[PDB]
């Protein structure tokens, strides 16, 4: 069901486009050349824009277009730790299914995708803060070593939302973890059209507006 | 000026009470 | 058992005409029409005016008139502690028995109000207050990842109240996020005669009120 306006997005079809160009294609290839190649799956991106413009439109849509299991989604900075420590057990209990899937079979485990909502409430600058408590940079040193270091994952895939990409760390944007970026800016007439339509189909449905408008 | 704090907690389970109950107890 | 007359308001009969309007329209009229629309009900509304202008009245009385549970009223900065994490701890417990109710019943429940006042003494822009702790920046987060996001809910209602309507967050105003954006201004003439009655009527009713006025 890749109908697209069953699915309800506001004619970002060639937003659609240019993300499948550039990921999910070697998702979809022949492992072989992959081993040729040398190259592999890209395992990062992030969508940000107008506050709520859509921007967890599709989110909540992408779900459901994929034959893997549901992928797991984190709703904000809900990643609490009241005593000492189980903010870093928290981040691991997000990657365990992946490591053990993993291990289990190789080369061919499937995708695992992860979202983190509010990415900015987390991840700011590490010594900016003068805090006593030091949990903003454990955190962040933590995701950092998990999404890269030595330990080497080939089936996750991180995506990130900010209304106001600006308070992000540098260190967690260098090549290799999160290089592709995207902006979703605002829409055309054209989308404004089919837009409208959909937003108005259960209206005609009915009998419900007026010729005139 | 400037400047404010902040506070945390941790895992402590202690429950000194409910153990001295029971050890006194055994000693008896 | 109901009358305008009865809450003693007198001056905003178009005020309250356009909050009846664009907020009650869709909880009064038979449920058949308004589900055969696929319709979404507004849960946002934002007062704001100088000191002394009948805003702290008006949602006393808005209240008081319906026949739903007693709202939950938040007196300023009231959700904050003394800890890592209960600020957004506090923030979230506001919303469990909406969610409760909904996943109970659901479609049928009973509307959940909810009274800030002072809005602008939590939320503030997010990027300011650059001082220490960013506690500031986690609840405005996890303020919207709650009051919209992945999880739909369609019974609740949120009222907020300011006198500086510069300070407050762009999303927390966009649309189904506190839309409706009132403006309460100082009385005409007409609205000081109302008033005047309104705090005069218990004494023409024990004669202790001089004809001569
Ligand atoms: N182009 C669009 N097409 C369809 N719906 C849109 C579009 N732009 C915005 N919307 C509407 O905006 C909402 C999408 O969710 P939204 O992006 O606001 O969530 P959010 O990112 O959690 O919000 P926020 O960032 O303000 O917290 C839906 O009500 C959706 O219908
Ligand atoms: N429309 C009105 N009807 C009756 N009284 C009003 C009205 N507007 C203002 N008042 C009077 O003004 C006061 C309300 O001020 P208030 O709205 O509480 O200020 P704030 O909004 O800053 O808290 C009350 O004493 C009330 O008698």
């Amino acid at each position: 069901d890749w109908n697209f306006e069953k699915m309800g997005i506001g004619g970002l079809d060639k937003e659609f486009s240019d993300i499948f160009r550039r990921a999910f294609a070697s998702r979809v290839f022949p492992p072989e050349i992959v081993e040729q190649m040398g190259c592999k799956h890209v395992k990062g991106i992030l969508l940000y824009g107008p506050p709520g413009c859509g921007k967890t439109l599709l989110a909540r849509q992408i779900g459901k277009m994929l034959n893997a299991r549901e992928p797991k989604v984190v709703n904000g900075p809900e990643i609490l730790n009241k005593y000492v420590g189980e903010s870093e057990a928290n981040i691991r209990k997000l990657f365990a299914d992946a490591e053990e899937e993993q291990r289990r079979l190789g080369a061919n485990s499937g995708l695992h995708i992860i979202i983190f909502d509010e990415i900015d409430a987390i991840c700011k600058q590490r010594g900016s803060m003068a805090g006593s408590t030091g949990v903003h940079d454990t955190v962040v040193n933590q995701l950092l070593s998990k999404i890269d270091g030595v330990e080497q994952l080939n089936n996750i895939l991180v995506i990130g939302m900010t209304n106001r990409p600006d308070l992000i760390d540098e260190a967690l944007l260098r090549p290799g973890r999160l290089e592709v970026k995207m902006e979703i800016g605002l829409p055309d007439e054209k989308g404004r059209l089919q837009i409208l339509h959909i937003h108005t189909a259960r209206m005609r449905g009915h009998q419900l507006l007026s010729a005139d408008v | 000026i400037s400047k404010q704090a902040l506070s945390e907690i941790e895992t402590r389970h202690s429950e000194i009470i409910k153990l001295e109950n029971s050890i006194r107890e055994l000693h008896d």
